């Protein structure tokens, strides 16, 4: 049965997402933080207007 | 000559000042490797009271005197006796009574390391006293003291998150189950839950490690008892049986648990007493600035313009991590969902195209239809879908 | 003395290539090396 259904070695892993977690975690947290006011404040009326 | 002996002076007054407040830390670590090293039954009370310990000079003196008594103690259904089950190995008569014992000696030294400290203080909490974060920018070593001084009380919860991210990555079992339902918890909340709920949470890991480390070492072979769990199944063969008692982590006759479970969950103890010895001393630094309700930029911060005036490089290196992270992250996000092979894979390429799609159209506070509210409201439903991927994994 | 008939050889090559678990990692590079030496002779070159 294990030979029929045939997954590829052991690939189940937790890895990269933990990482990918650990990235969008930490983003988040910037985005409710400081000097990311003055960076959209540079985002807008330089790059628009 | 002068110079360098000036050299040699700050560099033994640094680490001095190191060792002050991290010889507690760096002997809790080198007696949780020593237990990890001998798992036999009788660590129970040393493990029992460094957990007391780590959850409040009384309690300096009590693994002083136990330490002894281990070392007094190694120089004293079967297929095994009491003394081996005990901890208590008879070695070969004549070889040596300290042939791989150089450690527990030195641990006493270890111990007196912390006490010599204690006793000549009494007869703050900081390595640099003369610490500025006002104009932390205005220098690289400045911004090192930031690093090594407020490090921990800027991002304390995101390391003990990560610490609880890698000990499900290198716990995998039932444990790791309910550490990803208190990750999920955590994550889909604002501060005043984790506020009223880091007490409960630490309480109970703290009550669940002495029982972690009973189930750990067992029951003695010549009981004339076998466990009930060895025999819930069935119609299945004894592997299946093996397996759902290493997935529940449940006490098995000849078993040889690996200390990754204990490294994993020592730290998972360090971070939390961590979390909590800054937690007592909260203020307003950590707190989100959307608390006032609106999205409208902040008429005046307390901080200066980075992107212009670039001086130096971490100035340089703020702009770089403020300016670009977002494209790190989601580069990493679909590093993630293209390493995997699933429907969960898909659902990161399809969440991260449309989040790519939108540039910097969508990155403007004009008022409504699609304003910072609802970019903060995509991100939480990014957090959602990921604690639910890992969760359903 | 002859030259191996064509199904002989296949079913020692379903055989060869069919004895392999799918635990160990090892194996299969025993299972692979034992196919692509095989591979390396055609029916006409091996003789029984």
């Amino acid at each position: 049965f294990s030979k029929a259904c045939a997954v590829e070695t052991k690939e189940g892993n937790i890895g990269f997402d933990v990482i990918a977690l650990s990235f969008l975690v930490f983003q988040i947290r910037i985005f409710h933080s400081w000097y990311f006011q003055h960076c959209m404040v540079e985002y807008r009326s330089e790059v628009i207007l | 000559v002068k110079k360098l002996h000036k050299l040699a002076n700050q560099t033994i007054e640094l680490l001095w000042r190191f060792f002050e407040v991290h010889i507690s830390k760096i002997v809790f670590v080198i007696i949780a490797i020593f237990i990890a090293n001998n798992i036999n039954a009788l660590y129970i009370p040393l493990v029992i009271l460094l957990s007391l310990a780590i959850c409040l000079g009384i309690f300096s003196l009590f693994m002083c005197a136990y330490l002894f008594l281990v070392a007094l103690s190694k120089m004293i259904h079967g297929n095994i006796s009491m003394p081996e089950w005990f901890g208590l190995k008879k070695e070969v008569e004549g070889t040596e009574p300290i042939y791989m014992l150089f450690g527990v000696i030195v641990s006493i030294i270890a111990l007196a390391f912390q006490s010599i400290v204690i006793y000549r203080q009494r007869h703050r909490a900081k390595v640099f006293p003369d610490f500025h974060h006002s104009h932390f920018d205005r220098s690289l070593k400045n911004a090192i003291q930031f690093l090594i001084d407020y490090g921990f009380y800027k991002f304390g919860l995101e390391i003990t998150m990560i610490a609880i991210g890698i000990d499900i990555f290198n716990r995998m079992d039932a444990l790791a189950a309910i550490q990803c339902f208190w990750l999920v918890l955590f994550a889909l909340n604002k501060r005043v839950f984790v506020r009223r709920i880091w007490v409960f949470y630490v309480i109970y890991m703290a009550i669940l490690y002495p029982l972690q480390f009973f189930s750990y070492v067992g029951l003695p072979p010549d009981s004339c008892i076998e466990y009930p769990w060895s025999y819930w199944i069935p119609s299945y063969s004894d592997d299946a049986r093996f397996n759902l008692s290493y997935l529940l982590n449940l006490s098995i006759y000849g078993v040889n648990w690996p200390s990754a479970y204990l490294i994993g969950d020592f730290f998972v103890l360090l971070l939390a007493s961590c979390q909590l010895a800054v937690f007592r001393r909260e203020g307003e630094d950590n707190d989100s600035i959307y608390n006032d309700g609106n999205f409208v930029i902040k008429p005046e911060n307390p901080q200066y313009d980075f992107i212009d005036t670039k001086k130096s490089y971490v100035d340089y290196f703020k702009s770089f991590v403020f300016h670009y992270g977002h494209w790190i992250t989601l580069m990493s996000t679909l590093a993630a969902g293209i390493a995997g092979t699933s429907l969960f894979a898909l659902g990161y390429i399809i969440f991260t195209l449309t989040m790519l799609w939108s540039g910097n159209n969508l990155y403007v506070m004009n008022s409504t239809l699609r304003s910072f509210e609802h970019t903060l409201k995509r991100w939480n439903a990014l957090l959602g879908y990921t604690l639910f991927t890992i969760t359903m994994k | 003395l002859g030259m191996i008939k064509p199904d002989q050889l296949a079913s020692l090559n379903q055989a060869l290539t069919d004895s392999y678990t799918t635990r160990d990692t090892n194996s299969i590079l025993r299972s692979r090396m034992s196919v692509s030496y095989l591979k390396g002779y055609t029916y006409e070159d091996i003789l029984i």
